[PDB]
């Protein structure tokens, strides 16, 4: 029933600082603990520190002292992590995690990109076939090209479509990301029904919907 | 308060609870718990368990009033954990008083 | 501080198989915690206090160990269990994590299904020309792609990306994108995407003419 909402992705200049939040949404516990954790290149996990939100006590990993400061706003159930003086080693996903006896919940994570480059929105291009015309099901896609920073999220008809969707990890090339997503639907439904990918780029606040018409 | 003995400091022991959640909570909060105990003189008690019982209540009372005029709230988790470590501390104090 | 070493680092198991992975510690801990992470999502506590299951964790999982040596066991490997598993200790500050055990499931081999897409007019109209190739739902993951342009090979300006093992059918998928200038594209007719894989002795080919 409890849920941890973390604030959204951040693009920060080196030397700057940034504050991210984690609010315990439905919570009923008195004494729980909140850990903060970093994950680098979707692999290695490091404990940063914790706080008991109610009232006061705060622990740091010695390695992150002077780099992270943890505080809590107890009237609005929100915990904050301030990151000081960012470098590229600070780009990562940052999680908060709640513990109380047997129960544990992680937030969905907050991607922080430390970079001098400026935001760029994606161009979205629909991928239809034109003459390669079906047996069985049929494949479409969307190409999402030349954006920065991560992430973007891609949905098909808004969630309505989630069977035979592959969405591929972005890859950096020349200082901008490019990703793609495919979807496979039955010959019969296409072109007759109307297919859309919806791309959202938080860091720039573009949300584009691009319809897939037939070549 | 002139009726109590105030013992000298001792190292706070580590207590274990049966879950990692509590063991960790304890270790992380224990600096906020006391490191000396208040007791009534030994010559009022005919045995250890009675000495210990009194030492626990009095010590906990004084610690809770003196840190609440310093804006420290102790949760119910806290008093339950002070119950346990003050008990060990009062037993050690009892041993100090018996040679 | 306390260094947690997990092994093996990567393991493959077939369905129904008993699987065991170990986390060992440079000094004693009282309890060990294990976490599951599937790709794209965040870690989720899986076993806590050495051997208790977090909620939602299937019965086929178990945990044990003491001192410096801990294990996570799956009595009977299922496709959904394919993930990365980490151990974690709360004995002393700093709390640390192991390096992970990546667990994959074996399946029967499968050829990919290949779609090539020419570029959208929207793209051409604003400078570029990306031709795109999807290679979907194959196993095992070792695949290789090569692009062709009226017979000539092209190895630069090409982006490749793989998904991870699918929870449902346990396959892999991949896209390959060939980016070109509009002009260079306007001067060739025949665009071929070409895949080499265990399931075929000869290449798998998809192509379109610019007409």
């Amino acid at each position: 029933e409890v849920q941890l909402q973390q604030s959204g992705p951040e693009l920060v200049k080196p030397g700057s600082s940034v504050k991210i939040s984690c609010k315990a949404s439905r919570n009923t516990f008195t004494d729980y603990n909140l850990d903060w954790v970093k994950q680098s290149h979707g692999k290695t996990l490091e404990w940063i520190g914790n706080v008991y939100p109610n009232n006061g006590v705060t622990g740091y990993n010695q390695k992150f002292r002077g780099k992270a400061t943890l505080t809590v706003d107890k009237s609005s159930s929100t915990a904050y992590m301030e990151l000081h003086s960012l470098t590229s080693e600070d780009s990562a996903v940052y999680y908060c995690a709640l513990y109380y006896y047997d129960v544990s919940y992680w937030g969905q994570g907050t991607l922080v990109t430390v970079s001098s480059a400026k935001t760029t929105p994606p161009s979205v291009y629909p991928l239809a076939p034109g003459s390669a015309a079906q047996t069985n099901s049929v494949t479409l896609g969307c190409l999402v090209k030349g954006y920065f920073p991560e992430p973007v999220t891609v949905t098909w008809n808004s969630g309505s479509l989630s069977s035979g969707v592959h969405t591929f990890p972005a890859v950096l090339q020349s200082d901008l990301y490019t990703l793609s997503s495919s979807v496979t639907v039955p010959s019969s439904t296409w072109p007759s029904q109307s297919v859309t990918c919806n791309v959202a780029h938080p860091a720039s606040s573009t949300a584009v919907d691009k319809k897939i018409a037939p070549a | 308060l002139g009726v109590y003995v105030l013992g000298s400091a001792m190292s706070r022991p580590i207590i274990h609870f049966g879950s990692d959640y509590e063991d960790r909570y304890y270790r992380e909060n224990m600096h906020r718990y006391p490191n000396q105990v208040y007791y009534r003189p030994m010559d009022e008690y005919s045995n250890q368990n009675n000495f210990v019982h009194d030492c626990v209540n009095i010590t906990i009372k004084q610690h809770t009033v003196t840190t609440t005029t310093k804006g420290e709230n102790f949760t119910e988790t806290d008093v339950k954990m002070m119950e346990r470590v003050v008990e060990q501390m009062c037993i050690t104090q009892y041993e100090r008083e018996s040679q | 501080q306390i260094v947690l070493t997990q092994s093996p680092a990567i393991m493959s198991a077939s369905p129904g198989e008993k699987v065991t992975m170990t986390c060992s510690a440079s000094s004693s801990v009282s309890y060990m915690h294990w976490y599951q992470q599937k790709s794209g999502t965040s870690p989720k506590r899986w076993i806590y206090d050495t051997s208790k299951l977090a909620s939602g964790v299937p019965a086929r999982f178990s945990g044990s160990g003491s001192g410096t040596s801990y294990s996570l066991t799956i009595s009977s490997m299922e496709a959904e269990d394919a993930a990365t598993y980490f151990c974690h200790q709360w004995r002393s500050n700093p709390y640390t994590f192991g390096g992970g055990t990546k667990l994959e499931i074996k399946r029967a081999d499968a050829a990919p299904t290949v779609s090539i897409f020419p570029p959208s007019s929207e793209q051409l109209t604003g400078g570029g020309a990306s031709v795109v190739c999807f290679l979907n739902n194959f196993y095992p993951k070792d695949i290789n792609v090569k692009w062709k342009i009226d017979g000539s090979e092209r190895q630069n300006g090409v982006l490749n990306s793989w998904t991870d093992q699918d929870s449902k059918d346990s396959t892999y998928s991949m896209s390959s994108t060939l980016t070109l200038t509009k002009d260079e594209y306007e001067r060739h007719n025949s665009y071929t995407c070409e895949a080499t894989h265990k399931t075929s002795t000869s290449p798998i080919v998809k192509s379109f003419n610019r007409n």
